């Protein structure tokens, strides 16, 4: 009715913010990694993660 | 010609049906009437004598 | 100088007999107009002023 | 919609003399206050428009 | 012809917008044919044909709320607002696809500038869309297509010969007699 | 829609379709020299 509870994932903060989280080779996207791969050549997204 | 003058009206009519068929409403404008379809019908810096 | 001098906007309009066509877009649509036939004003009695 | 567009302010482009004569060495100048952009709607009927 | 038997001009009336009660009746003169001084007997029969062709008040309806029907501005929403309606209210409010963390940390939270519960746009729309608290009309007060609705333009022949009607030009019946009041 | 403007044209029917055939007839005819299209 007025407010749902909402969805929530339970993330460590210091993983949610990758401080102590998994890397980033293995929480980026594969295909946000093969388009990094592919175009890093000319457009440098590797320092934005 | 006195026109749109109701207490100095013309009248038209015919023999059988004696009772005019012309009343005229001073509330009416003939002579301006007259000016804007002539203005319309035609161009106004022509001169028409008659 | 420039602040001493004034405008004085003004228009002339001989022949003209000022017209306000009785329709919702103030355009001619028809001798009869828009709002002539409409069944808010033909069938009820309104006082303008 | 954006609709974005520049004004001359060259006197002698916007301006035309009688004589050709340079205004820009002849102290013509332009100052804009306030450029609107205006727009006329038809009121044409939601349900055909 | 015999002007007793012929049909008389419809009464017409007159809304009063602003205060939304009737302001009376009127003999329709505003649109009446001019025929018995030009006219004769020629155009005297044409004119009683004319004034008994008048859409009797049921028709009268019928054509007034046809011509209503095709407004675009009826008093609530059709499909073109209601749409429209809906949409901005989806777009409104904290986004529903933004996922952002909650910290219930009793020390050291995030400072989350951003730009754990959110309503549902069910409700979200139920909101906009409710009506007031009144869900009944004040009697006396109509709109003005309501009033075009009722109150319709009407031939009334021999209008002030019966028992205990006369008329409702602007009054408010007390006593058993026709009070045209408010003087 | 009215009957007393389409008494008088106002809203009615038009010209081609409410004077007789055989006056439009004539009055396209004697289009030329004589107009009575003026006159409806």
């Amino acid at each position: 009715a007025a407010l749902t509870p909402d969805l929530t994932t339970a993330t460590p903060r210091l993983q949610y913010f990758h401080i102590a989280g998994p890397g980033t080779r293995e929480y980026l996207s594969e295909d946000l990694q093969q388009f990094i791969s592919a175009t890093g050549s000319y457009f440098d997204l590797k320092n934005k993660f | 010609l006195y026109h749109d003058s109701g207490v100095c009206s013309g009248t038209l009519n015919s023999e059988r049906s004696g009772m005019n068929v012309v009343v005229e409403l001073p509330d009416r404008n003939t002579e301006l009437s007259y000016q804007y379809m002539l203005a319309d019908m035609m161009s106004r810096h022509h001169y028409f004598a008659l | 100088q420039p602040g001493q001098v004034l405008s004085y906007k003004k228009f002339l309009c001989d022949n003209y007999l000022w017209t306000i066509p009785f329709s919702s877009d103030f355009m001619y649509m028809g001798e009869l107009t828009d709002l002539g036939q409409n069944p808010m004003y033909t069938n009820n009695s309104h006082s303008m002023v | 919609y954006t609709y974005e567009w520049v004004l001359r302010k060259d006197p002698n482009m916007i301006l035309q003399s009688s004589l050709g004569n340079d205004l820009r060495a002849d102290g013509a100048s332009i100052i804009y206050n306030e450029v609107n952009l205006m727009a006329n709607f038809m009121p044409m009927d939601h349900n055909t428009s | 012809m015999n002007l007793l038997n012929a049909a008389p001009t419809p009464y017409v009336w007159k809304y009063n917008p602003v205060t939304g009660k009737c302001a009376g009746a009127q003999q329709n003169y505003g649109a009446t044919i001019d025929w018995v001084l030009p006219g004769g007997n020629s155009f005297a029969y044409a004119a009683d044909e004319i004034r008994r062709r008048f859409p009797e008040p049921a028709v009268t309806r019928a054509i007034t709320a046809r011509f209503e029907a095709e407004s675009d501005q009826q008093p609530y929403a059709g499909p073109h607002e209601t749409n429209i309606i809906t949409a901005d209210v989806v777009r409104s409010g904290p986004p529903p696809s933004a996922v952002y963390p909650f910290d219930p940390s009793g020390v050291q939270r995030v400072q989350l500038s951003g730009g754990p519960e959110m309503t549902p746009d069910a409700f979200k729309y139920y909101l906009r869309v409710q009506g007031p608290s009144q869900e009944v009309d004040e009697p006396g007060v109509m709109s003005q297509r309501q009033f075009m609705t009722t109150f319709l333009p009407a031939m009334v022949p021999h209008p002030f010969d019966s028992e205990s009607p006369d008329a409702f030009p602007a009054y408010f019946s007390s006593v058993y007699k026709g009070t045209n009041a408010f003087e």
